[PDB]
């Protein structure tokens, strides 16, 4: 399933850039660091949250 | 070939002025009337170089001091480029870089604590070495910090070594060395060095200790076949 | 010591040994 | 440069006059470590080297020994024993294109941590699950690398910064970079504690009448004690005496 979570906040973020959102981007980029460390899945709420913002 | 020394490969050892004076003083120097190689190859370095040489054309344009065989000193043209980086080069003409018979050109090269330095004297000429003297000025400084062993001339030329002779060195009254007496020459020579002058007035003076020196090493110990139980001692199973 | 005539006349000097006998170092004991 | 690709200028056989830095007030941050910043202009060292290199606003913090994150460890690290000084500023109105400037990178997903000064210039695709890529990218498989697509208008978090941390090599060697020591004035015909270039001592300096040769640039008299000294920045040669004594 984490592997699973973080393609989903991978693509995220490879929208945000398409979508000309630099700034969302770079905050999900750094949700994408935390994650990997850690076993915290609410960062894939967080990177859906920012995306529904931009959108 | 080999030819003599005479008097050469005297410079001045600081850059501190001295007039109408005799200073002794104990530096790398040439020795007097010493054995110089003749070169009319990569050569050791020891413990710093004396080198010479006599041009028609100014054949000889560098060289290349260091180890695993590094610097680069080339007089190309007008303005001598010297620089310090590993290089692949029988040669033939990166933390420090710097941009400045008829002719004798003598040269001394030696490494102390990191400072390779660089002493010279440009003098006319009209064989090999010639009978005279004259001192060599430093004109080159490099805060390098580079291990060297051997060293290459890269185009006639002769190679001497430097040894931690003491000297006497006689200012004239403009601060020129004139004159130099090397302390270990000959016993005239000593007894110039301990009177600190270049004249001798008769009579008899004391001027070092003879003592005679050991052959071989003599080493003696009782008749002892067994090892100590160290082992019973540091690797006991209980103390 | 270095037993020598004054250098205004001549360069050529002797040395003696002090207290050796000369099989240990024109030779005068 | 890039933070991923960070570049080292190598600064050598020179005056490290760093009051240029300290005191141009135009660096958000210049802070120093090891050194007071104000003390810097009093040492030598063997080398300096500058590495240059960009990041965002909030990535200035990881700038640091003992500091972690994505740029701390995946893209310029410095050890616990780092001396140097570290100097940042805001380049928003510079480095920032409409639309995003995305020229420079930074590596967001790595297996392990960096090593001090460790510049990693790969572009092999990171392998994110447990299947191998193959060169290919995908689910699971990315380019280790993302752009800053810095912005005009994005928060100053997110606002470029331009980061050259000052790395002080200080090892037994021949001084290659000192600091800006700088000289007073000459003062002649009065009692004067001096100092040229190292040598010093307290005494009268005259004009002298003596001539030294091109290289030499004080002398000594018989029993081996200075009475001349050569002005460093005339070249002219002055008299030393001692400075007036005797018992009343
Ligand atoms: C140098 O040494 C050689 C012996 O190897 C000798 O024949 C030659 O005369 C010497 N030359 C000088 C200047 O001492
Ligand atoms: C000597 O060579 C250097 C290259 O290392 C060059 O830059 C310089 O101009 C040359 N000097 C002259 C006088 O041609
Ligand atoms: C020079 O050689 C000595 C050994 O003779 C070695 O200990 C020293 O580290 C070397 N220095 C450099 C700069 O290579
Ligand atoms: C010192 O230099 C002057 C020229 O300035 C010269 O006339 C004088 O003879 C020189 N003195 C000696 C001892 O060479
Ligand atoms: C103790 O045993 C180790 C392992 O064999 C050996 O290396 C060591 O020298 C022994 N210590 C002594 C004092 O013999
Ligand atoms: C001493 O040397 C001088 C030359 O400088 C000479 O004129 C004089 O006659 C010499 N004196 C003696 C006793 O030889
Ligand atoms: C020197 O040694 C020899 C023995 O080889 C001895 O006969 C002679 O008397 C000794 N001379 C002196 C001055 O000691
Ligand atoms: C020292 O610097 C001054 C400028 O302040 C200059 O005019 C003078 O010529 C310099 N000294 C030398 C020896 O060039």
């Amino acid at each position: 399933d984490k592997e699973w979570i973080l393609q989903k906040i991978y693509e995220i973020m490879r929208l945000l850039d398409e979508l000309g959102h630099a700034e969302a981007s770079m905050r999900v980029s750094d949700l994408i660091y935390e994650f990997m460390k850690k076993g915290d899945e609410r960062l894939l709420e967080e990177a859906e949250r920012l995306l529904e913002e931009v959108e | 070939a080999y030819t003599n020394s005479f008097t050469r490969g005297v410079y001045y050892p600081d850059k501190v002025f001295r007039s109408s004076v005799l200073h002794s003083t104990q530096d790398l120097f040439l020795p007097f009337f010493s054995n110089v190689t003749w070169f009319h190859p990569v050569l050791p370095f020891n413990d710093g170089v004396y080198f010479a040489s006599t041009e028609k054309s100014n054949i000889i344009r560098g060289w290349i001091f260091g180890t695993t065989l590094s610097l680069l000193i080339v007089n190309n043209a007008t303005n001598v480029v010297i620089k310090v980086c590993e290089f692949q080069f029988d040669p033939f003409l990166c933390t420090f870089e710097y941009v400045s018979f008829k002719n004798l050109r003598e040269f001394v090269f030696k490494n102390i604590d990191g400072y390779f330095k660089i002493y010279s004297k440009h003098t006319p000429i009209n064989r090999d070495l010639p009978q005279g003297f004259s001192a060599l000025e430093p004109l080159v400084d490099l805060p390098i910090g580079i291990n060297i062993t051997r060293f290459q001339t890269l185009l006639a030329y002769y190679v001497g070594y430097l040894q931690p002779r003491t000297f006497l060195l006689k200012y004239n009254e403009n601060g020129t060395i004139t004159d130099a007496v090397d302390c270990a020459l000959d016993p005239l020579s000593e007894t110039k060095c301990t009177l600190k002058s270049f004249t001798v007035e008769k009579g008899i003076y004391q001027t070092s200790n003879f003592r005679v020196q050991p052959t071989e090493s003599i080493v003696r110990f009782p008749n002892i076949t067994n090892l100590c139980p160290f082992g019973e001692v540091f690797n006991a199973t209980r103390f | 010591s270095v037993i020598t005539p004054g250098t205004n006349t001549s360069n050529q000097v002797a040395v003696l040994y002090q207290d050796v006998n000369c099989t240990e170092v024109n030779v005068f004991q | 440069a890039s933070v991923y690709a960070w570049n080292r200028k190598r600064i050598s056989n020179c005056v490290a006059d760093y009051s240029v830095l300290y005191n141009s007030a135009s660096f958000s941050t210049f802070k120093c470590y090891g050194v007071s910043p104000t003390k810097l202009n009093d040492l030598c060292f063997t080398n300096v080297y500058a590495d240059s290199f960009v990041i965002r606003g909030d990535e200035v913090r990881q700038i640091a020994p003992g500091q972690t994150g994505k740029i701390a460890d995946y893209n310029y690290k410095l050890p616990d024993d780092f001396t140097g000084c570290v100097i940042a500023w805001n380049s928003n109105n510079l480095d920032s294109k409409v639309g995003g400037n995305y020229n420079y990178l930074y590596r967001l997903f790595r297996k392990s941590n960096l090593k001090p000064f460790e510049r990693d210039i790969s572009t092999e695709i990171y392998q994110a699950g447990s299947t191998p890529c193959n060169g290919v990218e995908g689910f699971n498989c990315y380019f280790p690398l993302q752009s800053y697509g810095f912005q005009p208008t994005n928060g100053v978090g997110y606002q470029p910064y331009r980061v050259v941390v000052l790395s002080f090599e200080l090892l037994h060697a021949p001084a290659t970079v000192c600091g800006p020591k700088k000289s007073t004035n000459l003062v002649k015909n009065k009692c004067v504690n001096f100092n040229f270039n190292g040598l010093t001592g307290t005494g009268v300096l005259t004009e002298s009448n003596k001539k030294f040769l091109p290289f030499q640039q004080f002398g000594r008299d018989i029993a081996d004690t200075t009475d001349a000294v050569r002005d460093p920045q005339t070249l002219e040669i002055l008299d030393i005496t001692p400075c007036s004594f005797g018992g009343v």
